[PDB]
């Protein structure tokens, strides 16, 4: 640090450029420090700021916000740089006050502007008032409006979804003012058609190509961003509901369908996608998600997204690890799309729970999908064990002997404990009529079947 | 019926199909009292007149268990000597969001009843005793500094 010093007090700026860009590649890939050096850091972190008031190159200006970036990392050196100035100056860098995109050579500075930004924003917290005092999330928007369409824009976007991402999961009052004051569903929904390029054909319905080629990473990090920040602004209210949203809602419902159907350009990207997608799914009120389903067929109707998330839950279940955190969602949204709606639970009841013909063995004995849900009702984690009974239990129109055919008294005692329905009975929503589904094997062999373990024993 | 020996129609203390024993998960350290408590569970599933009954195991009380845990006040290994060189079974799932501490003692007390029994009738445990705040505590860890 202390040759840089030295050269960075001397006005000329090609020294300056090549001291900082060997700085740059020395330290590219250091993330631990040490406490010897936090002086000479800190000296040369309040020089770059003083540096970069003047009027310089855009080669040094670049090199300047690399290695402030870099020295960023550490949180100890952050204590005497997060002024009002420093702020100040960092926005007037990323043209957040100067709104004008009609150069393009500097580009890489605003991104560059935007990474500094987000980095300080999450290390420091004094930085965090500053920008609620400044009005940071009104003019990222503005920004977001000004790139509506041109090109060569995308990872200023990306950026500027991250750094809004990142605002809206630090502080309240940004994520209140995101989600009232400054309409950002419309923006963000926009945002997230203009990434899929969704032509509609009816009002909530979208044409579909099933021999389309696959997206492109730049779309599938937008899209990402995108549907990390939807879910933050969406977070903070959803248990109250009005009439006047319900557009907004099933628009976003059907693009998040449309957003289902589709490939990206590896299977980790599309995972890292769906993933997404099933999370911001899991905050839409549930009387807005009939339009999952348009006019794999079930009563004259199109089953393929309930398609899609029954082979990505089974996916996800046949790899062991990460229940919690990967299984708990789409289970609980299974639920929720079954428990309101009809279409949706009897196509899933034929798939899940086929006709019963084999007695022979235990049910969680096997590889089928009704074998591995039976075996994750025993698992040590409360809450995967309670929503696997729950989906099961609501497939079967909540009635008790209908699970106890299927499962056995055995595995499902968690459950009849919890809702006090350990002596038999139902529960409290009604479906429609009872109907005989037996096959012919089952009512011969009825009589000698076990309770307890719901099996046929020798 | 189903009896009721912890502490259809359920009646507490030939009609027997199944056998409910509830335990608490987190007396692991009082003078112990999981060893009784094995040691009844032993004596019962022995027996040659309940040879055909299978039992349902209840652990409640895991919260206090993972709060003792996390103190670090008392160790397990102070009152199970065993549990020095113990090993997760080959059916354990790791979780990324949690002390494995607890995951261990968890494991720990399922496989002490566990063993017993495997070593016809069959046993099922069950532990006893929000999707929004898990995502927001995953995104919170899995950030990364540019």
């Amino acid at each position: 640090e202390e040759r840089a010093l030295y050269i960075v007090r001397a006005g000329e700026a090609g020294a300056i450029e090549r001291v900082l860009r060997d700085y740059s590649d020395k330290h590219r890939a250091t993330f631990k420090f040490e406490s010897a050096d936090e002086d000479k850091r800190k000296k040369l972190c309040e020089g770059i700021f003083k540096v970069l008031v003047k009027e310089v190159p855009t080669t040094c200006q670049v090199s300047c916000l690399e290695v402030l970036r870099i020295l960023s990392r550490d949180k100890k050196i952050l204590v005497p740089v997060t002024t009002k100035e420093n702020m100040q100056i960092l926005l007037r860098l990323a043209k957040l006050h100067d709104d004008s995109l009609e150069k393009v050579s500097e580009f890489p500075v605003i991104v560059e502007s935007l990474k500094c930004l987000c980095n300080i924003v999450f290390n420091s917290q004094m930085a965090q008032q500053l920008s609620l005092e400044l009005n940071l999330a009104a003019k990222l928007c503005n920004l977001l409006r000004k790139c509506k369409d041109r090109k060569f824009i995308n990872d200023i976007k990306c950026f500027d979804l991250r750094l809004l991402f990142v605002l809206s999961l630090l502080h309240t009052d940004i994520r209140s003012q995101l989600r009232y004051e400054l309409q950002g569903l419309p923006l963000l929904t926009q945002i997230l058609e203009s990434a899929f390029s969704i032509k509609w054909t009816d009002e909530y319905e979208s044409a579909i190509d099933h021999n389309g080629p696959p997206l492109s990473p730049q779309e599938t990090d937008c899209a990402i961003e995108a549907l990390k920040a939807l879910f933050n602004v969406t977070v903070d209210s959803w248990k109250v509901h009005k009439e006047s949203d319900s557009h907004q809602f099933r628009v976003m419902a059907a693009v998040l369908r449309h957003c289902l159907l589709i490939v990206g350009p590896t299977e980790d990207k599309t995972e890292e996608l769906h993933s997404n997608a099933v999370n911001l799914l899991s905050n839409v009120p549930v009387s807005c998600l009939d339009v999952l389903i348009c006019p794999m067929v079930y009563n004259g109707m199109n089953m393929e997204a309930i398609h899609v998330l029954l082979n990505f839950m089974e996916k996800r279940i046949d790899k062991g690890s990460s229940y919690r955190e990967g299984l708990t969602p789409v289970l609980s949204l299974l639920t929720e799309c079954s428990r309101a709606h009809r279409n949706i639970r009897k196509f899933l009841k034929d798939q899940v729970l086929p006709p019963l013909r084999d007695v022979t063995n235990r049910p969680e004995v096997g590889s089928t999908v009704r074998n591995k849900l039976v075996r994750l009702m025993t698992h040590v984690d409360l809450g995967v064990k309670q929503i696997a009974a729950e989906f099961l239990f609501v497939l079967c129109k909540e009635r008790v002997d209908s699970l106890l055919k299927y499962t056995g008294y055995g595995n499902a005692a968690g459950l009849l404990a919890a809702r006090g329905l350990l002596a038999g009975g139902r529960g409290d929503n009604w479906y429609s009529e009872d109907e005989d589904t037996d096959t012919e094997e089952y009512k011969n062999a009825k009589p000698n079947i076990n309770l307890i373990t719901g099996h046929l024993e020798e | 019926r189903l009896l009721l020996l912890g502490a259809f129609h359920m009646f507490d203390v030939n009609d027997v199909t199944a056998i409910i024993f509830v335990v608490a998960s987190s007396s692991y350290n009082m003078v112990n009292r999981l060893q009784e408590a094995l040691n009844l569970f032993k004596s019962i599933w022995n027996n040659r007149w309940l040879r055909t009954i299978s039992v349902i195991l209840f652990l409640n009380k895991q919260d206090l268990l993972a709060e003792k845990v996390l103190a670090g006040k008392s160790k397990i290994e102070d009152y199970f000597p065993e549990f020095a060189r113990y090993t997760t079974p080959e059916d354990a799932t790791p979780e990324p969001g949690e002390d494995p501490r607890v995951t261990r003692a968890k494991y720990f007390i399922r496989d002490e009843f566990l063993r017993i029994s495997t070593a016809r009738h069959y046993c099922y445990p069950h532990f006893t005793c929000d999707c929004r705040d898990i995502i927001q505590r995953m995104h919170l860890r899995q950030y990364e500094l540019l």
